[PDB]
């Protein structure tokens, strides 16, 4: 069980995963929640292993039908131990990515219904962000299903990073490289911060046209490159994207081997599909210099945005929170333009764990270890507390993913072998089974 | 006529030599043969049988000619090893 | 009675957020207006059988038929005949990327569906889900993986 | 493929099939539950409730 | 095997509309209706339409329809490589091939194999053969109209190091068994050796290229029309005894698959293709079917259609995996489009020719390791590539 | 016609993985029958012929005599326009003895199916005049229906003579009083009337032609006798107002192949060019052939040589 | 209540007339002889229209559809535009000038569109008077395909006459495989409607190229699907459409925006056989026409009987049998013999109502006037109302 941090060398039980089972003669399951993340681990794959059979699922037909090491989904991995799957017979370690998902209710209940239902030769391995609660849940897995675990931890980063806020084109650092709470720069900041009727939008935040290239020009001048930026509001991002202007990270030569690439990426789809409005500004964009990455983009327009900016091409970025989740990185610095977001309920400050999932991931590793971070304040004061329990404070506990679908209730009482009383009463949820059953 | 003696007066003639493509277009009359479709095409009687008049076919029978007769892919399962 | 694109679109009210400020036009065909309708009323059939016996459903399930999830049919359907990605873009009122998860959801669906439209047996049905399963799989919908 | 062929092993949980036994109690509450009538001669099929009718009906 | 991708594109390659496609690890030509050939290198540069890599040659007035090439390895004193092509009138026109890396310049002996009385016989379905020395000579299938099948063994090589001496020749003449004479529409051989015959009117026959031996033969499904079942392509798995056999009925396309020995129908190739709005029944293709081809494996079959779609069947259980929609606006350059032709009709759903795989190595534009590699042609002068996702 | 293929090859299947049944055997033949297999007709009744081989001294009662007369008119049926037209003489007379003097349904079905084989069978092969003519003579009471003069008046005028002229006159005549508004028949008469150049008749005809109900127009598909009113005018008047039906009747059906093809080849090949309206392969390179140029000649070709036209247009192209 | 004949003109052409549009001065009359034949609105009551008939041959293969556009633009511009499409699918353009002292029509063809839009095969247009909504005015034109064709119309390019048709759009085929469009109509409000041969109504709008929506065949099985004539309402949304049965005429209305319908027009009783099918005519109904006040509902089947169907009561209005003679009373039934058809057998072919007095007579301004064509080639006029 891998308690770390992104960007730091998680894939060293990654690249064993494989390397063991290749030789000893078993097979691998890499099962990756979102399916951008399936593609570029396969690519990883492709990349670092020296000639292995990889493979990944999805809807139409599976790529490379003899594979060794399969990718899915976790659906598509729960839909091994409903169906009666291949696979299932010939995998004795898979790998699990992401695991601090294991708050997450909407989505998450799958990990439930496939790590508890795992068959008896399969054995857990797992990865994620880091948690406080680590001795509780491997445990529980681990009585559970009474399988030997241990808990292999990262408490503190090997590839760390500061943290800084701006106000009035300025460079204040509230905590530095070897994690420091500066009392006095915060107090020094709030210091500096001492008829516009609202016609056009809110009346305060979001700062103007002519503030954005002022933000990048002047890194560019100390040269704290590659810098990225985290807009929400898809909207937003558009708008905060096409004020930039006099901008560009690629020479004539590098344009024209952009202008090629893209010329790949567009030759797969139809005059109709290539001569789209949003590809047009698009291609654009990355002629120009920069790009924007949004969930409402489409999957060739992200994907290929993803692999250009990675390349090492695009160093000022704008991107959404599931952007984080990435693969090839480079990032000298990262920038929150805002602490503020509309995940389905309301307005709410972004968890302490989205923080480090994100901030965490501003350090290079092979060039700059200690990496810059630097979040936005448009001429206001910032909540002292919230501010701490964001940037200080942990992130929270592991809370259980418990959400009974009527389709899963439907397989078991078809299958009847395991009942669903059994399933339901020795699940997640603690009661004499980790803590205290010898004393009953 | 045959078609083989149409086939070869094409296959005499040999090769040209512009590179360049040329089209060139039939001289074939669409339209004397008057009396080719009036007195054959319909008069002439089916060499089948239309299926208007096939209804005297058969009769089905209920009875195969009971319980035996419907089942017979009855069978206990295979041998055990 | 309905034909495979009319289906399929008719099945994407099921995969689909539905949380948007901008208004549903006016509907493609009565036949799937009609079809709406009766999801409707199933579906107020179903929350009064839930609501007998007392059990809390989930904020989604609570909400569904207030959520604004019934304009992707009009959205869909023109795809599931065979036209370009800008037109039906110019018809829709959400973000790109979101249509082509939800495109991608009902090739799900129609995969789902045919196995237990087999199942259950109508094959006229069957080959209606495989009808609308040729045409929505094309294009920009199921692009290049860009990680080979 | 399909879900009609039936999966493979969960571990971990119990599942409650213990034969009990080097007739005594290996089909204990099997086809002793399902026992009504006439030295065993089980006339209803199982889960539901109706009988047989021999020849003399029709 | 899910889902092939562009690889490589092209567009307005002949004057006349492009007949048939032949392809190989060294380079890929095409022949059409002017009457040409443009031999295709494989090896491109990072993403780049060659088209001055395909140097032309005059070939017949008249035009070119059928066309396949072949490679060999006999010996070291020459690696060998063949290319052979059929015309509108019927002559099969043999091209030796003499190639340089830098300058490539691909020029073809003057080859008049056959004498003037053997070309009573006309040329149309040719299909050269891979023999792995099971029979010394490299076979070579054709048809005419008279219903005839020929085989000239060339070897240049000594012995019955090596001295120059090409040459022709003929293992044995298979005629047209059935009665009465017939038009012989399509033949290929097979790596096992049993070698089928397809005719006009629906039935394939089973046969022995050289021991001149007819088999056996089977009924029609479904033949009561003027043109009710006219045999297109009959293919064979690369290993395995099957018989994919590619025919068509009025509008409709049908695919069927048999065994060399028995010779029975387990089931024909079909989905729900639309027919009569509603009621559906059991097709290949909606429109007619012309070119079958398999992957080097023989598992996943490849058919190629007249209303623009290629549809991936798979053989070890009759069922599609999936199909890839060919429209006029899936070329690449600008110049190159043609959306409507010449007499008025919108070439979104064009008549694509002849499917064709290229297995491990052949091709390798961008992005393809020991890659599963696909070709295809269409009815509007148009020639595309297509590659199979990762590879390894 | 899919479904009874599906339903052929269900048979034949069955026929390989297990043969040998009571009722499987008897009831597998009718499905050749309807969809026209001449040339394996007889491939696998040789099963069904043969088991009846054991069934003279084992039946004999109502079953061996009633089951192999009602597939001796199956027989008679199949074998007739094969090869050789003799086995339709002696093939009749199995359920002739049988259940001629019976009467009942399956004697019904026996007998006027051992009627029509019998009258095609010696005028075609062997040219005899009366040997066809006087079993389809005491025919004329065979069974009150509306499909008895539908073949029976095709029959008639197919024996090249004046005598059988007038035994054709007499007969649609005397169908014209029962039932005289039907298609096929009037269609027919109209062929026959054209044949004659009768001077009273075609005028007659002419003006009830024009004037059809539009239900018959719709009931229509390749339009025969539509197109053939333009015959009658020429062959009446021979004057240049003939081209006048195809603009209404084309009007009235636009999506209509054939029709629209005669009034201009491009109409019709640009709708079925990607596929609207149904064709064939033949056909298809027919059209292709039609619109006189290179390359769509050239592809007509390709799509099928074993029409002679193209290939003659072809040769005049070079 | 009643329709007063004011003249009919005998023998027309040589075969049948198809279409008959009309403008301020003359009606238009297409017909499948070839000829293009304008006829005088403008008449002195006791005259032959044969008289101020004035004949173009313009194409052998004959014409089945024609429109026409007479208005002005700059200062007083007399732009008559009769445009027609031929049996050989072929456009061809006409304006229509007369001359000063003697008043001899002179047809002057235009070649506007160039040869490779030409080459297409038409079936049926229109034309879509503007009212500055566009800079100009508007056409639109149907195909074998489905591919609807519109065009930018303008009549002046820097004033000179100077007659150039921009491409507005091509509005693809509904379905796939395609169908063939038997019928169009084009709405002041913006609006296209698109008929095809399967009972199918492509509603598309002018300014995106998009559709709007589209409905299908009443009739699920073949017995006549077809479409007929797609007919709008001048300025409101109320939408018709003409479809059949087996040999049967139905009329069906529709809202445009919602697509919710709003009436079949029927005859019920005893003489269809009780009546399984409410239909409107016993025959096919070969037109359909609005007028021009808006309110009332022409209808012209194969049977003879003109209908006059209000949009606001949803019922008939009256009869006019235009072939034979049928006046005076009126026992109203479809009349259904057993094999199929009415009775009554004459051969009808379009109808149109013309604006309140192009007309010249007692029966002109006082009332609107009434055109219609039949199969024996007599076309003929008609006053209104009588009450003035």
């Amino acid at each position: 069980f891998v308690a770390a941090h992104t960007s730091a060398g998680k894939t060293v039980v990654a690249e064993y995963a494989i390397a063991m089972a290749h030789r000893n003669m078993t097979k691998t399951i890499y099962t990756s929640p979102i399916k951008a993340l399936s593609n570029q681990k396969f690519r990883d794959f492709k990349e670092t292993f020296d000639d292995v059979n990889i493979g990944l699922i999805t809807g139409d037909v599976q790529i490379n039908p003899d594979a060794n090491c399969l990718i899915m989904t976790t659906e598509i991995l729960r839909s091994m131990l409903y169906r009666g799957a291949d696979l299932i017979r010939d995998v004795e370690f898979v790998i699990f990515d992401e695991v601090h998902y294991v708050n997450d209710q909407d989505r998450g209940v799958v990990w439930e219904e496939v790590i508890i239902m795992l068959p008896q030769h399969v054995k857990f391995i797992l990865l994620s962000a880091t948690v406080p609660n680590t001795y509780e849940f491997a445990n529980w897995i681990g009585r559970t299903k009474q399988k030997n675990i241990y808990v292999i931890s990262t408490p503190k980063r090997p590839v760390p990073l500061e943290i800084n806020i701006w106000a009035k084109k300025e460079l204040i650092p509230v905590i530095n490289q070897n994690s420091e709470f500066l009392e006095a720069n915060f107090r020094k900041h709030k210091e500096i911060l001492n008829g516009s009727n609202k016609r056009k939008f809110f009346t305060q935040d979001g700062p103007s046209k002519k503030t954005w290239p002022e933000i990048v020009n002047y890194l560019r001048k100390r040269e704290l490159l590659p810098m990225v930026v985290f807009v929400f509001s898809k909207k937003r991002c558009e708008e905060y994207a096409d004020w930039l202007e006099g901008i560009n990270f690629c020479n004539n030569k590098e344009k024209s081997q952009i202008h090629m690439f893209i010329e790949k990426s567009i030759t797969r789809l139809k005059k109709e599909d290539r001569d789209l409005p949003q590809i047009l500004k698009t291609r654009s964009l990355l002629e120009r210099g920069i790009a924007v990455h949004h969930g409402g983009l489409l999957p060739i327009v992200k994907e290929l945005i993803e692999i250009l900016f990675s390349k090492g091409f695009i160093k000022v970025l704008f991107a959404t929170e599931t952007f984080a989740m990435g693969l090839n990185l480079p990032t000298r610095t990262v920038i929150f333009s805002s602490i503020r977001k509309h995940d389905g309920n309301g307005l709410r400050e972004l968890t302490p764990g989205e923080f480090t999932q994100m901030a965490g991931r501003a350090g290079r590793r092979g060039l700059d270890s200690t990496g810059t971070v630097i979040v936005m304040a448009y001429n206001s004061p910032l909540s002292i507390a919230t501010f701490k329990e964001v940037t200080m404070g942990v992130p929270t506990r592991l809370q259980s993913q418990f959400r009974l679908t009527y389709n899963m209730i439907l397989n078991l009482l078809r299958i009847e072998a395991l009942r669903v009383e059994e399933m339901i009463k020795y699940s997640f949820s603690e009661n004499a089974k980790e803590t205290l059953q010898p004393e009953h | 006529s045959s078609i083989q003696e149409l086939y070869q007066s094409l296959k005499e003639i040999t090769n040209n030599a512009v590179e360049l493509f040329e089209d060139r277009i039939t001289k074939l009359d669409f339209e004397k043969h008057a009396n080719d479709i009036i007195k054959d095409r319909f008069l002439r009687p089916s060499n089948a049988l239309p299926w208007s008049l096939l209804d005297m076919v058969q009769d089905v029978p209920h009875t195969s000619s009971g319980k035996l007769d419907y089942k017979e892919l009855l069978k206990v399962p295979d041998p055990i090893n | 009675s309905f034909e495979p694109e009319e289906i399929v679109a008719l099945l994407s009210v099921f995969v689909y957020e539905g949380k948007t400020r901008e208004e549903e036009p006016p509907i493609v065909t009565p036949r799937l207006a009609k079809g709406k309708q009766r999801i409707e009323e199933i579906y107020k059939k179903m929350l009064c059988v839930f609501n007998t016996h007392q059990i809390p459903l989930t904020q989604d399930e609570a909400e569904f038929l207030d959520r604004k999830r019934f304009a992707m049919m009009n959205v869909v359907y023109e795809w599931a005949r065979g036209l370009s990605f800008k037109e039906i873009m110019e018809m829709s009122p959400e973000a790109e990327g979101t249509v082509v998860r939800v495109i991608t959801w009902l090739d799900e669906i129609c995969r789902e569906v045919k196995t237990a439209s087999i199942i259950i047996g109508n094959s006229t049905l069957h080959m209606k889900m495989s009808r609308a399963q040729e045409l929505i799989k094309r294009d920009i919908v199921f692009a290049a993986s860009l990680y080979l | 493929g399909s879900t009609a062929q039936l999966p493979f092993t969960p571990g971990g949980i119990p599942m409650k099939s213990v034969k009990t036994d080097s007739g005594s109690s290996t089909m204990a509450n099997a086809t002793k539950l399902l026992h009504k009538d006439g030295q065993g001669l089980f006339d209803i099929p199982e889960g539901m409730n109706r009988g047989i009718k021999p020849m003399d009906a029709e | 095997s899910k889902v092939f991708i562009a690889t490589a594109n092209a567009g307005k390659a002949h004057d006349a509309d492009i007949f048939s496609v032949s392809a190989c690890n060294s380079f890929t030509v095409s022949c059409s209706g002017d009457g040409y050939l443009k031999v295709w290198d494989n090896k491109l540069l990072d993403n780049e339409n060659p088209k001055d890599k395909s140097y032309s040659h005059f070939v017949h007035k008249s035009g070119l329809h059928h066309v396949d090439v072949l490679q060999a390895i006999e010996r070291d004193a020459f690696e060998l490589c063949l290319v052979a092509t059929t015309s509108f009138s019927g002559d099969l026109l043999f091209y030796r091939i003499t190639r340089e890396d830098e300058t490539k310049k691909v020029i073809f002996e003057k080859l008049d194999l056959l004498d003037s009385d053997m070309k009573k016989h006309s040329f149309w379905a040719l299909k050269w053969g891979a023999s792995n020395d099971r029979l010394l000579s490299h076979r070579l299938v054709a048809t005419d109209v008279k219903g005839t099948t020929y085989i000239w063994k060339f070897h240049p090589f000594a012995d019955e190091t090596l001295n120059w001496s090409p040459t022709l020749e003929l293992q044995g003449t298979v005629e047209s068994p059935m009665t009465p004479s017939q038009f012989a529409t399509s033949v290929d051989i097979s790596e096992r050796g049993l070698i089928a015959t397809g005719f006009n009117n629906g039935t394939v026959q089973i046969s022995e290229l050289s021991t001149l031996r007819p088999l056996y033969n089977f009924e029609s499904q479904h033949s009561m029309i003027n043109n009710s079942n006219s045999i297109r392509s009959v293919k064979f798995s690369p290993q395995g005894s099957l018989l994919a056999i590619a025919h068509d009925s009025n509008s409709f396309g049908c695919i069927t698959l048999y065994e060399t020995e028995f010779g029975e129908r387990i089931g024909s190739l079909s989905v729900p293709t639309h027919s009569s709005q509603a009621s559906l029944g059991e097709f290949a293709h909606s429109s007619w079917v012309m070119s079958l081809s398999f992957n080097d494996s023989g598992e996943t079959l490849c058919s190629a259609g007249w209303d623009g779609k290629l549809r991936f069947w798979d053989v070890k259980t009759k069922e599609r995996i999936t199909t890839l929609n060919m429209h006029c606006d899936d070329i690449e350059i600008e110049e190159d489009i043609l959306a409507v032709d010449e007499h008025g009709d919108s070439l979104a759903e064009p008549g694509v020719f002849d499917v064709k795989f290229l297995k491990k190595g052949w091709r390798s534009g961008m992005g393809a390791d020991l890659n599963e590699s696909l070709c295809c042609v269409c009815l509007d002068r148009s020639i595309r590539w297509f590659r199979e996702a990762g590879g390894k | 016609v899919e479904k009874l293929t599906t339903a052929s090859i269900a048979l034949e299947q069955f026929f390989k993985k297990s043969p040998d049944s009571q009722f499987a055997l008897q009831c597998a033949l009718l499905t050749l029958e309807r969809l026209h297999h001449y040339e394996n007709a007889n491939e696998l009744a040789n099963r069904l012929i043969g088991i009846l081989e054991k069934k003279f001294e084992k039946t004999q009662d109502e079953r061996e005599l009633f089951n192999f007369a009602i597939i001796k008119g199956q027989f008679a049926r199949i074998h007739l326009g094969l090869g050789n037209f003799e086995l339709s003489i002696e093939n009749a007379d199995l359920s002739q003895g049988i259940i001629s003097e019976s009467s009942d349904e399956k004697s019904m079905k026996t007998k006027i199916s051992n009627h029509i084989c019998l009258g095609l069978s010696y005028f075609f092969l062997n040219d005899f005049d009366q040997t066809l003519n006087q079993f389809q003579e005491l025919l004329s009471i065979s069974k009150d229906s509306k499909h008895l003069v539908v073949l029976i008046a095709k029959v008639l005028y197919d024996v090249g003579e004046s005598d059988t002229k007038e035994i054709a006159l007499q007969e649609l005549t005397e169908y014209i009083a029962t039932s005289g508004a039907d298609l096929l028949v009037t269609l027919t008469i109209a062929a026959m009337s054209i044949l004659d150049d009768k001077r009273e008749d075609l005028s007659i005809i002419l003006e009830e032609l024009k004037a059809l109900p539009l239900s018959k127009q719709i009931i229509d598909k390749h339009k025969d006798a539509p197109y053939l009113i333009e015959e009658i005018t020429k062959r009446l008047y021979r004057n240049d107002t003939g081209k006048q039906v195809w603009q209404r009747s084309a009007y009235f059906f636009p999506n209509n192949l054939k029709v629209w093809e005669r009034l201009d080849k491009n109409i019709q090949r640009r709708i079925a060019s990607n596929g609207q309206n149904k064709v064939t392969a033949e056909e298809m390179s027919k059209l292709y052939c039609e619109s006189k140029n290179l390359r769509s000649i050239q592809r007509g070709m390709f799509l099928c040589p074993w029409n002679v036209t193209a290939v003659k247009a072809l040769n005049e192209c070079f």
